């Protein structure tokens, strides 16, 4: 008896557009705390941790722990029919094999009613210890999006080098070389337009750009992205879901 | 290389 | 004949409406107006365009001329039209070519195109019928609903009653049910939903042809749907200060 | 060492987008006078002549003649990574790579790219019969418009107007611009010495059209049996000149 | 389904 009413469905819309392309099949663990997704990709290179919390929904009601097998492509298609101001209602029965989506317009005159198939879950949900990282950059999401797009033309790999004074992105492909460098902002009149670095040990890591573009697709959710990297451990691309959850992407270095 | 993935967790 | 029109955007929109669904049609020109009435390729749908004499800025016709036009070439030529260029459609008493003339008011540019006409137009009759259910909604909302439900399946199920219309699809990735309700406001040209129910209707239609009909959305702010059992669906658009487009499609049965 | 500092990178971006589709690999001749390109298209049909001069650049410094083999698509991508609002081209006396440095006026973001070169492997003469001076935008329209009617264009220059004509299997089209002038300015002006009636192929003029955002005015230069010259001037920095051989 | 020549 899962029933979640949320009024700004844009968020739920955006999340789908974020995760539609990276993960094909996912498993939503529904509990009395919130909706939690944690999955990998085909070749086990990246990891996605989505967490939306009970206090964010306008009406959360859960009875038993539900394990739903979702096809995020079909689901993204169904929420494509969702208005950005539409109110979305997730619903399911304690044992049902179908998830019900209800899109309802602010002016109570249109009620779209969709029902998606669930499938057999078979996911190994490993744990990722929330840890303390050597380098932690906190920048606007738009410029990170820029840099990833720009450097995606040069090569298939990026080299992030965090130091004491600046963050540096570097690519080197079959058609040349590229080096973008962002620096520390002082006192800018916008909290979400500032770059700040918290260094404890300079880091020198090599990642793949395709998955960074995948992660970049989640840009409209937050104005600020946080990168967290350290030697030999994965990079954490984190977007805040304003007053409700978090989205976390992880990548294993070269 | 490509580390894949856990390998790390 | 000779038809002078100042706001060519309208005619551009009409062509963009019918350019893709119907390829070649027949234009019956008379002293009353331009009349098009055609079918599609797979003989499923029907288009009825009517532009009236009073809408043109200078309309002059003498006798009924029946010219066979290929709306794709004409649509390209109307893509070549200037937005401020006063447009003159023209034709010779017996010539096999239709002339389009775009002329700038003050400037010095005159585009002059001449398209070849043709001659085969099996025009069936439309009894002036009374339909069981008649909904009048904004064209944008019909466009939305068709687009949205086009992702689920190839068919739509319209169920009209006294207070609300219901759209239903069932495809390879689920099912969908949209429902529109009545108006409660004092000013809602293209904001209100109204139903003219005499007997609730339950009809099954194809979504591809509805999207083809939908492409004509920027023409009018209001669409009128007309349904009855076993008879085709009537999707009607107003052409502001001229005529009308009426699309007919045969149900699934 | 070559070093060119430029403030309006919009120009260079526009140029790259212009010739990106016509030429695949090119020869950039950089000297102390300016950057000069002269190449043909696929199967060596039509000709492109780019000339940017040192006096246009904000900081020009050249030492030796540089002949760089560029893949204009890669350069177009790198200048797509360029903000429209400071661009630095650079190269070494013997280096096999061209360096692009994008820097914001306010010290915030500094992109540094270095592109690999490739391996390199006639003179441009005339007095023309008809010489038209029109806006580039209307040339763009008319070329596209008549490209919808047919694949070939017929330019007919006379004493009062230029005329464009196409003729395909579904009709014909004829646009005509005329020589209106007042005391109030004039918009289209022609320097005619003998009326011209010439037939060209529309695909290459549509190629030439991509250079429209460079200048607001294009100059057409035509004469019988000799190529058509489509010329756009760059704000005293240089010019782009396209040459196309007429039909028989 | 129904063709549109059934009708009219
Ligand atoms: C870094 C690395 C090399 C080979 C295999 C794995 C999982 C990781
Ligand atoms: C041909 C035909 C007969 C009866 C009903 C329909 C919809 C079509």
């Amino acid at each position: 008896m899962f029933e979640a009413r949320l009024v700004q469905g844009s968020i739920l819309k955006k999340v789908l557009e974020a995760l539609k392309d990276l993960i094909n099949e996912a498993c939503w663990d529904i509990s009395s705390s919130g909706v939690n997704l944690q999955s990998m990709d085909s070749s086990h290179v990246s990891l996605v941790q989505l967490t939306l919390r009970s206090e964010g929904f306008d009406t959360y009601r859960c009875d038993r722990n539900l394990a739903m097998g979702v096809n995020l492509t079909s689901m993204s298609k169904i929420l494509k029919c969702a208005g950005n101001e539409d109110i979305i209602t997730l619903r399911a029965e304690d044992n049902a094999d179908t998830l019900a989506l209800v899109f309802e317009a602010p002016n109570q005159e249109k009620v779209s009613d969709y029902e998606m198939k669930l499938m057999d879950l078979d996911v190994e949900q490993l744990g990722i210890p929330e840890q303390e990282y050597s380098c932690v950059v906190k920048m606007p999401s738009g410029e990170f999006a820029r840099i990833c797009r720009d450097l995606s033309h040069i090569g298939d790999a990026v080299v992030i080098s965090c130091a004491k004074d600046g963050v540096k992105f570097s690519a080197s492909g079959e058609l040349g070389n590229g080096n973008i460098k962002l620096s520390q902002t002082s006192n800018v009149d916008k909290e979400e337009e500032a770059v700040t670095i918290e260094m404890n040990e300079p880091v020198q890591l090599t990642f793949a750009l395709r998955y960074l573009n995948f992660f970049t697709k989640a840009t409209p959710l937050s104005s600020t992205v946080t990168l967290s990297m350290s030697a030999d451990v994965p990079l954490v691309v984190e977007y805040k879901i304003a007053d409700m959850g978090h989205l976390k992407y992880y990548l294993a270095p070269k | 290389r490509q580390c894949s993935m856990t390998c790390f967790y």
